[PDB]
């Protein structure tokens, strides 16, 4: 079936260019009706940028003006997008999306944007590129008590965004809380925490995976007992 | 069938 | 450009209850019969998807507790009933003309009954000491409403210098809220005190909610 699926830097340093792919597969880039370049700014405030015709034609927003480029491939079905001049203010997630004929009503037909890509985060900003210093968060206390116990990861000194932490590789997915990353001081801190059942930890064991893909870092913190 | 002020139409 | 306006921003709603959205063009956005309004839902980390097209009508695998209706510059997209996986973003856009916009969207938020936070308090690693800095810090999860107070205390006085607080969207799942607070401090600084106390007040306790340790 069809997929939409956007590439392209994290980073970007202001007043240069900008340039995403977006390659579809499953599906050809002439079939279709019209392909879009659409983002999303820190606020979920969505933007419409432009769009490029199955005729090769363009369509662009008046406001991104005369900075926005949108051009293709046929060859290896894939649709770009070159923002030039970019500044701070055009951080934000883009996506690609494709506008097809929607069969409704009687057997007749409405164009709307169905199938949308996952997105990629794009940074602007001067700001160099750190890996993260991972912290395991094990409880001070001798877990005297029982139910259950909470357990995290402190990941901070990182930019850009994003980073992924999970647990166990996967295995733990409920009582998992991923805290939003807050910025301070062009550098990146979030916190990640799992409670589990008294049983387990410390018998088995409990990981946090961090992984900042911008450098290339993979980290694996065994949360273990706290003491001397 | 597209809006009329859709630069680009479908036939 | 058309502008289009949704109300309210955010609404509160019980499961079981009736939800309605409504979006609002500076123009109309009709022609040939045919109202030119989509709806789209965007949960948190993922791409919008597409509900409604053409004001009514709805996409396949949408389950049809979904409705939408309205002409000219008048829309409203409801929810009946509202189920747990309806807590999202709906956003309405014009295929009327170029260039499509968006609206700024509404927070769908879903009613639960009232639930006390589950402190949790952390001292700094010995890994984080070595490299001269302390991130003591305190988790308050699954609580409801999302109203909390949250103070730190370094032996009795209040500490804001340092703190960062950080907040989950609402969980698909029991519908709850979490916080983390984490206070930042050098070694050195960490060294100089005793008691670290993480003091939280919300409206399911009428004295506040208090983790702590001392070094």
């Amino acid at each position: 079936d069809v997929q939409l699926q956007q590439s392209g830097p994290d980073l970007v340093k202001p007043s240069q260019s900008l340039s995403l792919t977006c390659t579809v597969t499953g599906y050809s880039i002439t079939s279709g009706y019209s392909w879009h370049w659409i983002r999303q700014f820190p606020g979920n405030k969505l933007e419409w940028m432009g769009y490029i015709h199955y005729s090769a034609g363009t369509n662009y927003n008046p406001s991104l003006k005369s900075r926005i480029s949108i051009t293709r491939d046929t060859s290896k079905n894939q649709f770009f997008l070159q923002l030039n001049s970019v500044t701070t203010e055009d951080t934000a997630t883009y996506y690609c999306a494709r506008e097809e004929a929607m069969p409704y009503g009687n057997q007749a037909y409405y164009y709307a944007m169905d199938c949308w890509g996952q997105g990629t985060t794009v940074t602007v900003s001067s700001a160099k590129t750190t890996p993260p210093s991972v912290y395991p968060l094990a409880p001070g206390s001798a877990a005297q008590t029982n139910s259950m116990v909470t357990l995290g990861c402190l990941v901070k000194g990182y930019f850009p965004e994003p980073v992924t932490v999970t647990w166990n590789s996967g295995s733990l997915s409920s009582g998992v809380h991923t805290f939003p990353a807050v910025l301070q001081s062009d550098l990146y801190t979030l916190s990640s925490s799992v409670t589990v059942p008294s049983s387990p930890r410390p018998s088995e064991t409990v990981t946090c995976n961090v992984a900042h893909p911008a450098s290339s870092t993979k980290v694996d913190k065994k949360i273990v007992p706290r003491d001397c | 069938s597209i809006g009329p002020g859709r630069a680009f139409g479908g036939g | 450009d058309i502008v289009l306006t949704q109300s309210p921003a955010s609404l509160a709603v019980s499961l079981g209850q009736r939800a309605t959205i409504s979006c609002k063009a500076s123009q109309g956005v009709d022609f040939d019969g045919a109202s030119f309004m989509n709806w789209y839902q965007q949960k948190p980390g993922q791409p919008p998807k597409l509900l409604i097209f053409a004001a009514s009508t709805l996409e396949s695998g949408i389950p049809a507790r979904f409705s939408g209706r309205g002409s000219g510059t008048d829309f409203t997209l409801n929810i009946h009933p509202v189920e747990e996986e309806d807590a999202a973003t709906y956003y309405c856009q014009q295929s009327h003309e170029d260039p499509l916009t968006f609206g700024a969207g509404t927070k769908l938020e879903l009613k639960r009954a009232d639930a006390a936070p589950t402190v949790s308090i952390f001292p700094p690693s010995s890994e984080q000491l070595t490299s001269g800095g302390a991130s003591v810090v305190c988790f308050l999860n699954n609580f409801y409403p999302k109203d909390i107070n949250v103070k730190w205390k370094i032996d009795g006085s209040e500490r804001q210098n340092g703190v960062l607080n950080s907040w989950t969207d609402q969980d698909s799942k029991d519908s709850t809220y979490s916080m983390s607070s984490t206070l930042t401090l050098t070694k050195d600084e960490y060294e100089r005190h005793n008691s670290y106390t993480c003091e939280a007040t919300h409206k399911t306790s009428t004295s506040p909610i208090v983790k702590s340790f001392n070094r």
